[PDB]
RNA sequence: GGCGGCCGUAGCGCGGUGGUCCCACCUGACCCCAUGCCGAACUCAGAAGUGAAACGCCGUAGCGCCGAUGGUAGUGUGGGGUCUCCCCAUGCGAGAGUAGGAACUGCC
RNA sequence: CAGUGUCUGGUGGGUAGUUUGACUGGGGCGGUCUCCUCCUAAAGAGUAACGGAGGAGCACGAAGGUUGGCUAAUCCUGGCAUCAGGAGGUUAGUGCAAUGGCAUAAGCCAGCUUGACUGCGAGCGUGACGGCGCGAGCAGGUGCGAAAGCAGGUCAUAGUGAUCCGGUGGUCUGAAUGGAAGGGCCAUCGUCAACGGAAAAGGUACUCCGGGGAUAACAGGCUGAUACCGCCCAAGAGUUCAUAUCGACGGCGGUGUUUGGCACCUCGAUGUCGGCUCAUCACAUCCUGGGGCUGAAGUAGGUCCCAAGGGUAUGGCUGUUC
RNA sequence: GCCCCGGUAAACGGCGGCCGUAACUAUAACGGUCCUAAGGUAGCGAAAUUCCUUGUCGGGUAAGUUCCGACCUGCACGAAU
RNA sequence: UCAAACCGGGAGAUAGCUGGUUCUCCCCGAAAGCUAUUUAGGUAGCGCCUCGUGAAUCAUCUCCGGGGGUAGAGCACUGUUUCGGCAAGGGGGUCGACUUCCAACCCGAUGCAAACUGCGAAUACCGGAGAUGUUAUCACGGGAGACACACGGCGGGUGUAACGUCCGUCGUGAAGAGGGAAACAACCCAGACCGCAGCUAAGGUCCCAAAGUCAUGGUUAAGUGGGAAACGAUGUGGGAAGGCCCAGACAGCCAGGAUGUUGGCUUAGAAGCAGCCAUCAUUUAAAGAAAGCGUAAUAGCUCACUGGUCGAGUCGGCCUGCGCGGAAGAUGUACGGGGCUAAACCAUGCACCGAAGCUGCGGCAGCGACGUUAUGCGUUGUUGGGUAGGGGAGCGUUCUGUA
RNA sequence: GCGGAUUUAGCUCAGUUGGGAGAGCGCCAGACUGAAGAUCUGGAGGUCCUGUGUUCGAUCCACAGAAUUCGCACCA
RNA sequence: GCGGAUUUAGCUCAGUUGGGAGAGCGCCAGACUGAAGAUCUGGAGGUCCUGUGUUCGAUCCACAGAAUUCGCACCA
RNA sequence: GCGGAUUUAGCUCAGUUGGGAGAGCGCCAGACUGAAGAUCUGGAGGUCCUGUGUUCGAUCCACAGAAUUCGCACCA
């Protein structure tokens, strides 16, 4: 029913995220790399997480958000190539 | 040896206890041992016991390490028996400049004879310093 | 992220600044009713009018009514086509349905926004 | 009080002082409109009474958070000895301690 | 009358063919062999052991969606149920293991409502590989909403399985046509959880054989907690007297004769136990020799030191080593 | 044929817990009280079938884990098994 | 010959089980891991090795733009953990108050965490610019081997520990030869065609053994020449710090240790000296109501304390180098040996010996690059080690053709 | 899968003129007996499987569903 | 050491819809009998092994520990 | 030797909130009975193994020693 022994975290296997989409080459609005599920804001470029800053650019694309709270969950505004 | 503390079964009990001296003044004295060592509680109070049965004069004689550190043995087989709580109990970690015994006392050092009995109680070469 | 003060007010949208356009905010006194554009980054705003303001055409009665509620708006939007602006949304912070402020957004479509 | 600019060191506690211009509290619910049980909510109307919640100013830095002047442990990376272990070269440098900041700026 | 030929049901190792799994600090017994989640894994990724802690093989039309109102635990005060006030980011609650998220909320209460729609693509799982899953579009169209928008079931990561065959929803298919009974395309449901799926028990000192000791049961090796012995400090005992003698607690060591551990070595075979016979070596000396102490009058002893040169040697019962 | 019923053991078997009594104490012995029906009546033991065990007492011997006799709760004695 | 014949044939029965099989030379040159498997003394698919074909021009430390929270440290959740004070509850003792003990809360001082953390590296890592490398990078196809590794170092987890198990990074053992280390798979230096000359590396320079029995300075005596530990050490050397020193003290020798008092209590007695408490003062340079011997208790004898006489540095303490005690065993005892006091050790220094290493002459080759019809020349790069394995050339033998 | 039988008060069962719901046992009470027992009497106790349909009205008809039992069928 | 069973009022035991702690015997008292006995009635008698974690609440679940018993293992 | 249990008034035993030393039997006396018996009441009876330590205080904690008992251990 509850659940007992005074323990901490529960573990599993290795986990399953990966870094796709590198950003400096063209990108659909789509997620741009993967950890965990379920977030939205990013419709563009918008890496930004606590730390020594973050970045994405180039591609031209309406919406886009990220994975979920971990590289840059924050949603920045807009940015596309240069000149689409 | 990691340092082990809580979220564990129930050992032996603290063969050590009595503080000692009037904890109405904080000072800063000591007896200073030069070298890491880990000491049972069932060490530190022979050491203990020695000097406060030396110092019948007065008192003031406190320690600021107690033994924290949990340590386990497998008297058995071995396949099964990670280690059950024996005569290994809780031992304390001391630093290579740590002081264990300070008495408060300005220098009228009637102690340096009660610290000498129990430095030979203890293993590791221990001075004795008057700050 | 957490949700910002003003995201647990729900006062603002976040979702209208993924556009990049304007707001029509839309304030109530139980005196006087007023009505603003303002451009996202702070409170820049462009044009404005009160009810108050009406008077200076020629209102006789109170300024705490519906019909004042939709003279306000046609004043609000007449401006701002003078201004250059075309689009915008409505941004009601806290009110009813039919209210003033339904009559307020009818009465700025009626200028030309 | 109105009207702008910059536009996250403005978290959270605490002290003094002033305005009958402005503003909420407040007061009253005839009516539009509205509460599953309650005009409290919701919406309308008037201004008897204060500034007590706001606000304008201004005084403490507690605690949070963001920067700066002083320094040892700690720690890469590559050769030395030594029973273990320790040392040298080179790129940096815990916490404790001394100070900084409690808005800024124009106009009526 | 039955016999005999044929067939059907029941009984049927009497007889025949086989199966009776794997993992597994040998094997067997016990425990496992699918799947999810922390540590271990040593800050990308991946990573083992009967590794430590704990679970899933379902349940649910609502514990779904939206909106309005509201905000909790817990503590204090006035009356533990309830009501009024205060403190209170939140430790409550949110179906399920755990982490993570959330309060003018994704939590509570109430009302309303019900997207778990059809079709088709692009992308994601180092390094190729299916089912399945998920994130993100388009085309049309259901539900709710003012609308953006939100659904491809339940916040996310466990709740699952082929081929063959059968049962269920349009069409195609056998000289020539009609009727009936079949075969096939697409899909759903039913079992293999030793869960990438064979239908099948036992005996073997009556045994036989292939091979082997990357996985155990001796000797060696390391360790040494255990065991043996010593040392330091010395309470206390000994009428008084720590130390003639005995000597705790605690501390520090040596040996490796015991036991335990590991399993690094052997594993291409060095006839067992005990005794007997015969040869050499060692010492932690039981004496003889020379000494110290004594609770040493003497005698006889007790304890200790140097020392092994010699002497240290035997018998009765029992195969028996106590 | 089976389910069902019944005869047959010259097929596998079973025979506990508690209380009172009594004893210098503990046990065995007898009755009952309870559980699940009974709880071993007629007969037989440390026995080549008893571990613990050179079991206990004793004879015998200077001394016998041997033997004999007795007690006996007989780890898992018993009537043509 | 039997818990059951022989012969031949089916048979060249089958096995996921063991083992294995005959010429030369040239070029290049692995994995002992992952997923699935009645799978773990087996395979298949990949990683990895090799060969062939195709395509066509690019890969990489440092800086910049990024992801990480492990080490360390710390406390704000969380679970632990020292002391004092206050208030509330329970229990016990004497009085409805007080005292003692236990648990929870708050405040000021005291301590911690592999599954905590406000902080936070180094460092590993994605992408992009500035070296190096070139038909590479990459695509397709053929043939693989291989899934019992081990050791050193660093970081680990488990274990008392292990020539322990089990991971990770890297270098090696395996193809490291050569040299040093006495001998020695993985320790140090270093990595090979042949022949030749030269110079060095490691190491070494008293002799065996090639090279100084070299230079300056200092230490040790033990032959220490180093298992050898925890532990101990005025054996001896070096360095630093405090105090005391020519008002001759500290030790000898002479003479001197009292008075109230046999302090009291206690005790058969205790009278400085069994024990229990105190330890004052009166008379001086100086004598403790007494540090020991002694008595049954006194007595007696010394010491402390001070003068006379005798006559110079002493005393307390910290640290370091080397040696010593602790170290008891097996057919004759040692650093490789002789042997050595320096041919030891420490701080410096000079000159040499010493490899297939480095330099240099000649010679063979191979591969690759450039130019080329060329595998002919010219120039250029590596230079040219190899088990399994892949690729390529060749000598010899038998018999049958033409010349 | 298929067919047959069965599906009434706690238990075991009767009950087709479709129009009363009933019996035995059990349970409680009474009577009786000193009393308990037995017998006798009395009372309580029924969604008469469920839904729908058929009639004026159904336990008692029709249809559908469920459960029990049985035969058969299936079972690498 | 391993695995299984057991661990409720003095004794022996029942007690899993997790929400009542209960029975027999025994003990005391009553009723009865001259009385004692037996029977009948009534009462008292429970850290329901211990701790912790569970749920609104646990003897009745989970985990850890202890005790009893049995099988096994060990035994120069 | 190793490990476990036990070591309370004569006997058999209870006794952990560390702060009362207690019960049954036995012994003596009383009550009762003619009396003795039984039963009821009352009293006496404890270095609670020994030493030391731990606390304000210990039977009730720690350590050491002794005794009893059981399992195990070594037999020319």
């Amino acid at each position: 029913a509850h659940k007992k022994a005074g323990g901490s975290t529960r573990n599993g296997r290795d986990s399953e995220a990966k870094r796709l989409g590198v950003k400096r080459f063209g990108g659909e609005s789509v997620l741009a790399g993967s950890i965990i599920v379920r977030q939205r804001g990013t419709k563009f470029h918008a890496g930004a997480n606590v730390g020594c800053g973050r970045d994405h650019t180039l591609f031209a694309k309406a919406d886009g958000k990220v994975k979920f709270e971990v590289k840059g969950p924050k949603n920045r505004k807009f940015i596309s190539i240069e000149a689409e | 040896q990691p340092k082990r503390t809580k979220f564990r079964k129930m050992h032996k009990g603290r063969n050590r206890g009595l503080a000692q001296g009037t904890d109405v003044s904080f000072g800063s004295f000591g007896l200073k041992a030069v070298g890491r060592g880990r000491l049972t509680a069932r060490q530190i109070e022979a050491a203990r016991r020695a000097m406060t049965r030396a110092v019948k004069r007065q008192g003031k004689i406190w320690i600021r390490v107690f033994p924290d550190k949990p340590i386990t043995e497998k008297p058995l087989a071995v396949r099964m028996g990670k280690g059950k709580g024996n005569v290994e109990y809780w031992v304390a970690l001391i630093q290579p400049g740590k002081v264990l015994y300070e008495m408060d006392g300005v220098p009228e050092e009637l102690a340096r004879e009660a610290f000498k009995l129990a430095a030979a109680k203890l293993p590791i070469k221990t001075t004795f310093v008057t700050k | 992220k957490k949700s910002a003060r003003i995201r647990r007010a729900t006062r603002a949208r976040r979702k209208l600044q993924e556009l990049g356009a304007t707001r029509l905010v839309v304030h109530r006194t139980p005196r006087h009713i007023y009505a603003q554009v303002i451009a996202p980054n702070g409170s820049e705003v462009l044009v404005a009018a009160s009810t108050v303001e009406k008077a200076i055409a020629e209102q006789l009665k109170y300024t705490g009514n519906k019909d004042a509620a939709a003279a306000v708006g046609k004043a609000v939007a007449e401006r701002a086509l003078e201004k250059g602006i075309k689009d915008v949304s409505f941004d009601r912070s806290g009110f009813q349905y039919h209210g003033r402020v339904q009559a307020l957004a009818d009465a700025a479509r009626e200028a030309g926004l």
